[PDB]
């Protein structure tokens, strides 16, 4: 299995001010490598495209959004003096020739520009177990998993049973909501589903667990509140079968 | 010239099995390429067509897309649509030496549920945690499910599992709030809901 486009880091929390620098490598073969923004007031905007150590064409953002391309085709782009409104998806592209050949994405840096990293916090996870009235009456089983209180949106959910991740039976919001929608600094939710059989839920060897992992603050951020620093990390629950 | 790509619908929802058509249009005729893309939640964008300025369509499986590029347009024909085919749908044109994306069709292709069940569950309390949970699951995907009157109850929309190995798919919306005047029977009184729903005892 090749590489598909990779980029680095996958998630950043900065405060105003700051400044980062984002990495692309393309697919092997791919020479043209392009950059845009996707936030979700403007959709995506095409920042610039490098091709052969050179910016062959360029949006319309100011110059403290940058770039440069290394001679093995790897692309980075910088952004200086950083601002709430930079919190965006900033997603690479490859391709072979951007003229008539399709353009393959990679997955992008998460970047999210706060205020004060007081304002971060990791979620808390927690798993309720089936109703037994679903159970008779459908013989089947749904768990719910909760992730909530976290900001920024830089979770991953997902379910194991008997340490194999699942997929069948799994439904996980596509978006979390904000438990205060007016905020900007509004701390988020989101929920998640499996279903089992009535059967495989009745088997106290069964285990059961929502992991959730959270990007958070790096070793070099300050911290100085009360609280545990908010660093990244997995926030899990669990709950084993049961026969009755 | 400016260049401006627009798309319609801006999001649209239709029961598996029907055909969809998506439409773009761009104000600048002098493009290389128009090309398509679908982008899931939390994910990049896959390429679907790449329709050059020369062509006049492109298909790849159940995706056909036309190009008329003195009119401006391009339009996605997806067939007998599936789940799977739930996304955001982007339209992009290859200007001389831009690069510009619509806004994008946010589709949902809902199953059909074979066998409606409708019920409000109430899930087991956790020890670790202090919120009560309501399970809204099991009712047909005409079903729409609405946000709480109360801003400390939170509700999500209906989500869509798949069992595959008993051939089931079912939606559920859960509700949730950490007050003590706070209950499932009450938890989805801002919905319609079908009046055969199942509200078991406690």
């Amino acid at each position: 299995m090749k590489a598909g486009v990779t980029q680095t880091p996958r998630y950043l929390i900065k405060t105003r001010g700051q400044q980062v620098t984002l990495s692309c490598s393309p697919i092997s073969g791919h020479r043209s490598v392009s950059w845009y923004q996707q936030t979700p007031g403007q959709g995506l905007q095409f920042l610039f495209e490098y091709f052969s150590e050179t910016q062959r064409n360029k949006g319309n953002f100011p110059g403290r959004f940058s770039g440069r391309q290394f001679s093995n085709s790897r692309s980075e782009m910088n952004v200086s003096t950083l601002e709430l409104g930079d919190s965006a998806l900033y997603l690479c592209a490859s391709s072979f020739d951007s003229g008539n050949s399709p353009l393959h994405f990679g997955n992008g840096t998460r970047l999210t520009v706060t205020e004060d990293l007081n304002k971060v916090f990791p979620p808390e996870v927690a798993v309720f177990e089936p109703s037994e009235a679903e159970i008779s009456h459908t013989q089947k089983a749904t768990l719910v998993c909760l992730a909530t209180g976290f900001f920024p949106d830089h979770v991953e959910l997902s379910w194991w049973v008997n340490g194999k991740e699942v997929h069948s039976g799994v439904c996980t919001d596509p978006q979390p909501l904000k438990e205060q929608p007016a905020l900007n600094d509004s701390r988020y939710s989101l929920s998640s589903r499996l279903r089992v059989s009535a059967t495989f839920w009745q088997n106290p060897r069964n285990h059961f667990r929502c992991q959730v992992q959270f990007y958070g603050l790096s070793e070099n951020d300050e911290w100085t509140q009360d609280r545990a620093k908010p660093v990244t990390q997995i926030v899990s629950a669990e709950a084993w079968g049961r026969a009755d | 010239m400016k260049q401006e790509v627009t798309q319609i619908p801006a999001a649209l929802s239709v029961p598996e099995g029907e055909n969809l058509v998506l439409n773009c249009s761009f104000t600048d005729s002098a493009i290389y390429n128009l090309q398509w893309f679908r982008q899931d939640p939390g994910k990049g964008l896959t390429s679907l067509l790449l329709i050059q300025s020369s062509q006049r369509e492109q298909t790849s499986g159940r995706l056909n897309a036309s190009l008329d590029k003195s009119s401006g347009r391009s339009t996605l024909y997806i067939a007998a649509s599936q789940p799977g085919d739930s996304a955001t749908y982007l339209c992009a044109v290859t200007n001389f030496n831009k690069f510009y994306f619509g806004s994008g069709t946010k589709l949902n292709v809902k199953p059909n549920i074979q066998n409606p069940d409708p019920a409000v569950y109430q899930l087991r309390d956790s020890k670790s945690s202090d919120k009560s949970v309501c399970l809204f699951t099991d009712f047909d995907s005409q079903t729409n499910v609405s946000q709480s009157k109360d801003s400390d109850v939170y509700i999500t929309d209906k989500c869509v599992l798949d069992m595959r190995s008993m051939d089931f798919k079912s939606n559920s919306a859960v509700a949730w709030s950490n007050k003590s005047d706070f209950a499932c029977a009450n938890a989805f009184n801002n919905s319609i809901i079908p009046e055969d729903t199942f509200f078991p005892s406690p």
